[PDB]
């Protein structure tokens, strides 16, 4: 498969958020809870690798706007800096309520404020759900979060016929188109870090036309200087299947683009998007859960997740599964949240640098894997304190002229 | 021109000079061979003292190799 | 920690001189990354300076320096904030007077009986400054300085220290067998010399740079000639080479300076070559 190409003439016109066709809710919202025997007075195990106690000396990232394009966010007394951006699933929404439990976890992991004897906003005006003392703290409590509701599992079309296109593929084309619009809109809001935690897997056989998405990525990355960070994709999703790695018999291409079988988008645009893989709390890669494509660029923790509870007012560890079973979340959708926090802290300390330079600062300071560059993890494991203080060369990586 | 052929089928050029000969051995007189045949064997670098005098930290990798099948 | 040659108010009490600071010698990029960063040496920024105090009987406007008479015992300096007073270390009081002088040269002397009525408050951080003058080393006699990291087996914490001396900390007899490397990478991120002392480690696992790191992220092999090679962490690769053993820890800041060779893996070695190239 040939690497992506871009035609900037395909930009979608700007406009207020709204679906392409009328939709209705089909399922009840997901319940949440805590696993037996947990004790929230201890820090989450993933916070040891980040060494936050040393990183916060230079600041907490005040004045940075981070856009969360996902399943929306529900307000909570610990998120005093949340802004309603828009909704693409329901015409009357604004992106400030998540029926799937995914959205509020990702956001709270970035900006939740630490505990205090009294909360700044004790009022609780939040609306009901729609029908058909504590050690936790975010990576950057000072940021400002913009919520945009891009996707959800609970909703469906209320005229299901789709003509000459298979109802399975007909939805993919709507998603690719609806994704480009959200990236353009979020850039005009002035966000400086755009975080994407939901992605599509597609077969390499007759890939869907992405011209509209290609121009949309370029516009936000160059003309608006935004840093785009995306998850490598959880392997339990409906169509994601594992990709092959480097092949010693063909040193022709070291990242092996010619052997690809599954394409992940927007993660695909390795020239403008930063893709994050996952590792456990000890440092080993989650070989069985993250897609090892050739576009992967960095990795961060992804287990022992903790976050603010939607529909309640406390913490949670798990979500109510299909059966009575209480199921624990894990995967790349959360690792991308960790890096979104580190990117916010770095470009608060070096405000003169552009997006292409901030990315090089994170890549060069990471601990690398045995092969130097790999596919399950990109250049290595993210490292906060190193990114904030080492003297990185301003130019990209270059090979030596002669070795003898 | 003088050439040295290895059992693996590769040929290497050898310098005519006293230094190169005396260092490798090769004092005896060589046998004759026809160029239309000898050119069919793969060629390696020439064994010259002047280019052996080099240091390296790591070596370059070989493009387009072949599979060893057990 | 950073310091500026124009800030005479801070240089003088510490024991520094503007010329001395300007003539300081270079520092290598390698060592610059290894040392952790501490807060800057600047004049403390007392908040809301100059306004009236909230509490009664305040001896002066907010930010003035107070001292007590020597006849009643060792003098204790203090600072008057908006809602009370906080103590000051001797060396910092001198900086506040020198910087906050604006023509004033001495503090207000107040008696214990009137001092005891003022409420005690703690609202600003001051632990960065030392409590006595700096014993600056004359670089001509000690041209070498090194960062040292060590961890004892079974411990949960690594020890970080700085060493200074006339020459690299190697034994005088062994000074002859330091290895001089070639240097293909000109970015200034690769060392010039390497030394393998007593109790060196061959097989290593990468770890974080802070003293509290606990991860173990990848395995490497360091040769006697100074190059490092990576080992794929798989049962077949480990056993074929004979590395079924437990590896020793190492920090990334120190290890990244050795040149990197090809990767060792069973799949990479099953190849044939007619003849090798020479770029």
């Amino acid at each position: 498969i040939s690497p992506p190409t871009i035609d900037p003439g395909a930009l979608p016109p700007d406009g207020p958020p709204g679906p392409l066709a009328p939709m209705k809710q089909n399922a009840y919202c997901t319940e949440v809870g805590v696993l037996p025997g947990t004790d929230f007075q201890l820090q989450p195990k993933y916070m040891e690798m980040l060494n936050l106690n040393e990183a916060w000396q230079f600041g907490r990232g005040d004045g940075v706007k981070v856009a969360v394009i996902d399943t929306g966010v529900t307000p909570h007394p610990r998120l005093p800096r949340l802004i309603p951006g828009g909704d693409y699933v329901m015409a009357g929404g604004d992106g400030l309520s998540d029926c799937d439990a995914h959205g509020t976890l990702v956001a709270s992991m970035i900006a939740a404020v630490p505990a205090n004897g009294a909360v700044p906003l004790p009022s609780v005006p939040r609306r009901p759900v729609t029908i058909p003392p504590d050690a936790f703290s975010g990576i950057a409590p000072g940021v400002e979060i913009i919520s945009i509701r891009q996707s959800s599992q609970a909703f469906g079309l209320k005229d299901p016929y789709t003509g000459d296109e298979d109802p399975q593929t007909a939805q993919k084309i709507d998603n690719v188109e609806t994704m480009a619009r959200a990236i353009v809109h979020a850039a005009n809001m002035g966000a400086s870090v755009i975080n994407i935690s939901d992605v599509m897997c597609m077969s390499a056989r007759n890939v869907i036309d992405q011209r509209a998405l290609g121009a949309a990525v370029h516009y936000a990355a160059v003309d608006k200087d935004a840093v785009i960070v995306a998850a490598a994709g959880d392997g339990s999703k409906k169509d994601c299947k594992q990709n092959p790695i480097f092949d010693p018999l063909q040193p022709d291409d070291p990242r092996a683009w010619n052997a690809v079988t599954t394409v992940v988008t927007p993660s695909w645009f390795h020239d403008y998007v930063l893709t994050v893989g996952a590792v456990d709390a000890n440092g080993q890669p989650l070989s069985k859960m993250s897609i090892a494509g050739p576009w992967v660029s960095i990795s961060a923790p992804g287990t022992d997740v903790v976050g603010l509870s939607p529909r309640d007012d406390g913490l949670i560890n798990a979500i109510d599964g299909p059966d009575n079973s209480l199921l624990v979340p894990a995967g790349t959708s959360f690792s991308a949240a960790i890096v979104s926090g580190v990117a916010a802290l770095v470009r608060a300390k070096f405000p003169e640098l552009s997006a292409y330079q901030i990315i090089n600062r994170l890549i060069h300071t990471a601990r690398p894997p045995a092969r130097g560059v790999d596919n399950q993890v990109g250049y290595g494991v993210v490292d906060p304190v190193a990114a904030l203080t080492w003297d990185v060369p301003k130019g990209p990586a270059e090979p030596p002229k002669q070795l003898s | 021109s003088l050439w040295w052929v290895t059992d693996a089928g590769a040929r290497f050029g050898v310098e005519d000079s006293k230094e190169a000969r005396d260092a490798l051995g090769l004092t005896l007189t060589p046998s004759l061979a026809p160029w239309v045949a000898l050119r069919l064997l793969p060629q390696g670098p020439t064994l010259s003292r002047a280019d052996a005098l080099v240091e390296h930290d790591t070596l370059p990798m070989d493009m387009t190799p072949a599979e060893l099948v057990v | 920690s950073r310091i500026e040659p124009t800030n005479r108010a801070v240089l003088l009490p510490l024991g520094l001189t503007p010329e001395q600071v300007s003539q300081a010698r270079p520092m290598s990029r390698a060592l610059f990354d290894a040392l952790p960063v501490g807060p800057e040496l600047l004049v403390p920024e007392v908040p809301n300076a100059g306004g009236p105090a909230t509490f009664p009987g305040a001896p002066g406007p907010i930010g003035t320096v107070i001292v007590t008479p020597q006849i009643s015992g060792p003098q204790q300096y203090s600072l008057v904030l908006g809602d009370g007073v906080q103590t000051l270390p001797p060396l910092v009081a001198q900086i506040l007077q020198n910087a906050g002088s604006a023509g004033n040269t001495k503090p207000l002397t107040v008696e214990p009986s009137t001092l005891a009525k003022m409420p005690v408050v703690n609202r600003l951080d001051l632990s960065a400054y030392p409590d006595n003058p700096l014993e600056v080393v004359d670089i001509r006699e000690h041209p070498s300085t090194c960062w040292w990291w060590e961890r004892t087996a079974g411990e949960n914490r690594a020890r970080v220290r700085v060493v200074s001396g006339p020459t690299i900390p190697v034994a005088a007899t062994e000074m002859n067998k330091v290895v001089s490397l070639v240097k293909a990478d000109t970015s200034g991120r690769q060392a010039d010399q390497v030394y393998f002392g007593p109790d060196h480690a061959n097989f290593v696992a990468v770890t974080g740079n802070n003293p509290g790191a606990q991860t173990s992220e990848s395995l490497w092999w360091v040769t006697d000639a100074g190059a490092r090679f990576g080992v794929e962490d798989s049962k077949e690769a480990r056993d074929a080479l004979g590395l079924t053993l437990t590896p020793s820890l190492a920090p990334w800041v120190a290890l990244r300076l050795l040149p990197q060779g090809p990767t060792l893996s069973r799949a990479d070695a099953l190849v044939e070559h007619d003849t090798l190239p020479m770029d």
